[PDB]
């Protein structure tokens, strides 16, 4: 079987649809194990200043206790049949899954479905995460990541709802109260803006069956003046430096603006970025790596590690890199980092991005290893293409990439183009916005 | 849609004694893995962290491909190399689309039997070992754990994965040499492979893994002895870990171990959870209000550790350690319910086929059975063998545990962290 | 013989006369430098002490003893293997750089 | 349905370094021609009947 | 391959219960290394 | 908390047609950029002459 016939034999994802709206969507396998859990379009870009920090509140008190199940029942529940509950939410999308055998299906969709509609929300309980969630504030603080990716979308959609952090303020933390709480559930979980995906050993009828049982009482109204719908949300150039010499190394996030989930564009664009890399000193490759900002940082030591992302939003996006440096050493990664930018878009070659297009297609396949990935990966597709997209027609995507290609689409999101920039630490020698500008050409 | 198959697993092993393993899961990937039984149990007093350099070199020139062309022809077709270790086993992988595999076979060959060691490059990779470590013993529990089985054992098993900071720059290529001579030999390597077929790995194996060496030079056995290692370090948080000795992987009791950790606690089910089901976070909770506990097992080939890991504020060290140590105490006296036990099997059930649901897992899985029993069970059986332990196995687990000569390790500000015999 | 004329260019040559030996006198360019980096330990040593004593000789326009000045039939190419090496691998990047 | 004035500038001629510089070249010649010509013209107007090339028709070949 | 680590390492978190949970140890250790990802330590 | 941290109002420095946070600023991109680089073609053009 060559890796053409392979893609070919993979499972198509089914889709069904509840008259409520809810999506149904799975992918089956014979693994004796599976994930299923409930995808929403509801995240802090939806959230207002006044409310910001409401969807992270809640995904505190999602597996608290629900009416059904007080307190700790429904944790006792799912533990005791050796299943995994688990959450996560982001600027644009949350989710609470379920890893379980596959003989548990049943048991795990009603329990996310009790999950979703019956979440008790005790007022003790919502005091209790309120100091949770400032101490998680704190901690996050020590990540220097995390702050420099909070501080690129802050300035880089100042303004705007994507500007906002997924946690929100802390003086917001400190006054959300279980009406904002409820009035930002009842407004956004509605059956239309959610996605039950599973993958694993399981049938979609037996899902569909689960679902109609389960989500037929979620509401798939609204109305007409509380549809949260999302305005675009405008990007701009710009600069946010926080100094801070007191920390050891200076971690620095800069980007142009991307364009979107559904761009056929982001294809040509994660075979330009898997060109460029990551690294980190642990890397084996050294002086030998093919990135050539890789191979040039293992050589001269110029930074601790770096990594190219496409941050892909509705109609917008951040398309750039994150490094860690020695503070003597920023001003050269950066003058490495866009050489590579404006070298790709004035010279690719064929033979680095076919390099491109083979790191890309080992890293699609090998993501999608597991149920929780697939599932994963069938939850936010419904929710961002509408439909999942098989690996034929990413191959077949990739495979008109070539040279030309991403000349033209990387000129046309990198070249003379003006980025965001996000500093941390020890950053004096950062260089100055307009040198970093003329840098994009 | 229904799926593809599902094939079974196809297991060759040839005279010299190498083992091939794989299955064809018709994957647009493949993943292959050569298992060495080369772990850092096999390192003795003059070598100590070879293996950790060995780990570090597998990208060094070989007599088939320089250090350069490995980089770039692996990176050319988007694949991956790395090298993991464990205390007993080296594990050599590859991944990469199926139609490019037979280039990621002929690196894998060179880097595991034509390893050239040259003088140069190998002192030009030492300082690398000083920021591999340096990285790893970021986490506390790596401290904990490397001193933990430094305490318990009087060799083989107490050697670290880490090259002590004395030997690094001294590791020599004779040292490299002698080590993969010594162990990277037909009777102690499985080649397994997942989404490749089983004849193109077994041609592959017959005609370039075609070695000899027979079994090697095996070990030592691993000598318990117990005894307890402190680090102060001064650190808000006291990590510390107490354990004894238990049982060998493969042994039935060590499924009354395995058991016995899922009665205790052995890691969360649910995001933020309070763990309600888990024995000692329960018992602790209950005389304390910021901790985290966990039961800690690990399974060797002639031994076994098993306990329990504390984390909490240094002030608090000795009530945690206690607690938890009284209510494995309460075990051993026989208050165990039935309940108890099947949800433990339950979770130790559902976790062991969440463990080989990835390609990661299943090879890890599949290489590990190769090297530990030459033989292949199925999770049909492993499920089944979960269910034959009894309740009083368990008890007997816990007993053994807690009339055990024990092993201690801690690191942060210990001033009230209580030694062994305080306990 | 070509050998004949071969061992008068060697003596006519006259590093021997300083007690160098054949690579001691090599132009180095990049190749050779990393090669000389490679030697091991003793060689490296006994290359640095030929090369001074031989500067110190030129230094005082002198020149050894008859009997110490090294001979044809005794000078071997202790850097070949080395060098040969360092180009190899030179010439490897240069092909995957063209590709 | 279409850009601006500036904005086919930009992209049909700015975008690129060498038609940018092809720009700056050809303007040049032509922006030289036009500038001395309308300034001479210019200057002769301001001084009419007091220049040589004004009154040259009375003496001259 | 082009999949980053998790964790990207850097050389030269924890305040509360919820934070904490999961880090206590539960099995021995493996230590990897890599061609193109960050190293890593398990348990 | 580092998420107190809100760039500050400019839109007393902002050029008119990038004021609006809910439309995209790249419909106007070129146009900006077509004018800077006209006044840089036109001094280059001044100073050659
Ligand atoms: C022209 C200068 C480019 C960098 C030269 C490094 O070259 C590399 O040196 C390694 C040993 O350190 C060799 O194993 C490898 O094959 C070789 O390509
Ligand atoms: C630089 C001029 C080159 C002439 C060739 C020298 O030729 C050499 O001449 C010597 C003196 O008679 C002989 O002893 C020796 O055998 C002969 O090969």
């Amino acid at each position: 079987a060559t890796y053409a016939q392979a893609l070919q034999s993979v499972p198509e994802t089914q889709v069904s649809q509840l008259d409520n709206g809810l999506r149904v969507a799975s992918e089956q396998s014979s693994q004796p194990t599976c994930t299923v859990g409930v995808w929403i379009d509801a995240g802090s870009r939806y959230e207002s200043e006044k409310n910001n920090g409401a969807g992270y509140f809640v995904e505190h008190l999602a597996f608290k206790g629900t009416k059904n199940r007080p307190g700790n029942a429904l944790e006792k529940e799912v533990e005791s049949m050796g299943a995994h509950l688990n959450a996560y939410s982001t600027r644009e999308h949350t989710a609470y899954y379920i890893k379980a055998l596959s003989k548990d299906l049943p048991k795990a969709v009603e329990l996310l479905a009790d999950i979703v509609q019956n979440c008790s929300l005790e007022d003790s309980q919502i005091e209790k995460e309120r100091d949770v969630i400032l101490q998680e504030l704190q901690e996050n603080d020590t990540s220097m990541r995390d702050v420099v990716f909070n501080y690129l979308h802050a300035t880089a959609f100042q303004g705007t709802p994507l500007a906002q952090s997924v946690e929100g303020p802390s003086e917001n933390v400190r006054k959300l109260s279980r009406a904002d709480l409820t009035e930002y559930l009842s407004r956004h979980y509605k059956a239309p803006r959610m996605v039950l995906a599973a993958a694993g050993g399981l049938e979609h009828r037996q899902l569909l069956d689960l679902a109609q049982k389960h989500f037929s009482g979620l509401s798939g109204t609204y109305d007409e003046d509380a549809v949260p719908t999302l305005s675009p949300c405008r990007f701009t150039g710009s600069q946010i430096c926080h100094r801070e010499d007191g920390l050891p190394l200076a971690h620095v996030a800069i980007a142009v603006e991307g364009p979107g989930w559904a761009h056929p564009d982001n294809v040509a664009l994660q075979v330009a970025n898997a060109i460029i890399g990551h690294y980190d000193c642990t890397y084996g490759g050294g002086a030998h790596l093919s990135s050539p900002l890789a191979s040039i940082a293992a050589t001269n030591k110029l930074c601790q590690s770096f990594q190219t992302f496409n941050i892909c939003y509705a109609d917008t996006g951040l398309l750039g890199a994150h490094f860690v440096c020695d503070h003597m050493s920023i001003d050269d990664m950066m003058f490495v980092l866009q050489g590579q930018w404006m070298r790709l878009c004035t010279s690719a070659t064929e033979s680095e991005v076919l390099r491109g297009k083979n790191l890309l297609r080992n890293a699609l396949v090998s993501h999608l290893d597991g149920t929780t990935p697939v599932c994963e990966d069938i939850g936010r597709s419904l929710l961002t293409y509408g439909r999942r997209i098989p690996l034929a027609e990413w191959e077949s995507r990739i495979a008109e990439v070539d040279a030309r290609v991403v000349r033209e689409v990387c000129s046309k999101y990198f070249y003379d183009q003006c980025p965001a920039v996000a500093g941390f630490g020890p950053i004096e020698q950062l260089p100055d916005y307009n040198r970093i500008r003329s840098g994009m050409f | 849609e229904v799926p593809p198959h599902p094939q079974d697993l196809e297991f060759t092993r040839l005279p010299n004694g190498l083992v091939i393993a794989s299955l064809e899961n018709y994957a647009p990937a493949s993943r292959i893995g050569l298992f060495i039984k080369a772990g850092s149990r096999y390192e003795n007093s003059n070598n100590l962290g070879t293996s950790h350099l060995l780990r570090l070199a597998s990208s060094l020139t070989t007599k088939g491909a320089s250090s350069f062309k490995i980089t770039r022809g692996i990176e050319a077709v988007g694949g991956k190399l790395s090298v993991t270790s464990t205390r007993e086993n080296m594990a050599y992988t590859v991944e990469c689309l199926r139609d490019d595999v037979d280039i990621l076979m002929e690196f894998l060959l060179n880097v595991t039997t034509a390893p050239e060691f040259r003088r140069w490059e190998v002192a030009a990779l030492q300082p690398q070992l000083r920021i591999d470590k340096a990285v790893a013993l970021q986490n506390p529990q790596a401290h904990v754990i490397e001193n933990l089985h430094a305490a318990a054992y009087r060799n083989a098993l107490a050697n670290s994965l880490y090259c002590p900071d004395y030997r690094i720059g001294k590791v020599t290529p004779v040292e490299l040499h002698d080590y993969v001579q010594n162990h990277f030999t037909s009777a102690r390597m499985a080649l397994i492979g997942l989404g490749v077929s089983h004849p193109v790995l077994k041609q592959v194996a017959e005609q370039f893994l075609n070695i000899r060496g027979g079994l090697g030079l095996s070990g030592a056995k691993a000598k318990y002895h117990g005894g307890e290692i402190r680090e102060q370090n001064g650190d808000s948080l006291v990590h510390a870990a107490l354990v004894a000795e238990s049982a060998a992987i493969g042994s039935a009791e060590a499924n009354a171990f395995s058991v016995l950790q899922h009665v205790l606690g052995a890691g969360p089910h649910v995001k933020r959870g309070s763990n309600a089901t888990s024995s000692l976070y329960q018992a602790v909770a209950k005389g304390v209000h910021p901790f985290d506990v966990s039961a800690f097992n690990a399974s060797y080939s002639d031994s076994g550790l098993f306990g329990f890991y504390t984390i909490s504020q240094a002030a608090s060290a000795g009530d945690v350690i206690k607690a938890a140590y009284n209510q494995v105490k309460t075990i051993a006296q026989g208050n165990l319910s039935n309940p108890d036990v099947q949800a433990a099997k339950n979770k130790l059930k559902a976790g062991y086929l969440m463990s080989v649901e990835s390609s990661e897992g299943f090879l890890d899985e599949v290489g590990s059975q190769a090297l530990a029993a030459g033989s292949y069970t199925p999770p049909s059986t492993v499920l089944q063998q979960i269910d034959a332990v009894a309740d009083a196995d368990v008890i007997n687990a816990a007993k053994k545990f807690v009339s055990g000569r024990k092993s201690m390790a801690a690191s942060g500000n210990l001033g009230h962290t209580p030694f062994i015999d305080e306990l | 013989w070509l050998e004949g004329i071969r061992k008068w260019y060697y003596n006519a040559a006259g590093f021997n006369k300083l007690g160098l030996m054949r690579d001691d006198t090599i132009h180095e360019n990049d190749d050779v430098k990393e090669a000389i980096r490679r030697l091991p330990e003793n060689l490296y040593d006994d290359r640095v002490f030929r090369i001074k004593r031989a500067l110190d000789l030129s230094m005082r326009q002198q020149i050894l003893p008859k009997e110490q000045w090294t001979k044809y039939e005794e000078d071997k190419s202790y850097l070949e293997p080395y060098l040969k090496e360092v180009i190899r691998e030179r010439k490897e990047r240069e092909e995957w750089a063209k590709k | 349905v279409a850009p601006t004035l500036t904005a086919r500038l930009y992209s049909l001629l700015f975008r690129r370094t060498s038609t940018f510089a092809l720009t700056i070249v050809v303007g040049a010649l032509f922006f030289e021609r036009a500038f001395d010509q309308g300034a001479d013209a210019i200057y002769e107007h301001i001084n009419e009947g007091k220049l040589w090339k004004h009154i040259k028709h009375k003496y001259e070949k | 391959a082009a999949v980053p680590a998790t964790s990207e390492s850097p050389v030269l978190s924890v305040l509360c219960r919820e934070s904490l949970r999961g880090q206590a140890a539960g099995r021995p250790l493996v230590a990897s290394v890599s061609l193109n990802v960050p190293a890593s330590v398990r348990y | 908390s580092h998420t107190d941290i809100k760039v500050p109002d400019f839109s007393d420095y902002r050029r008119p047609e990038v004021l609006d946070s809910t439309k995209s600023s790249k419909e106007s991109s070129e146009a900006r950029k077509g004018f800077s680089y006209l006044v840089t073609a036109t001094t280059t053009v001044g100073v050659a002459y």
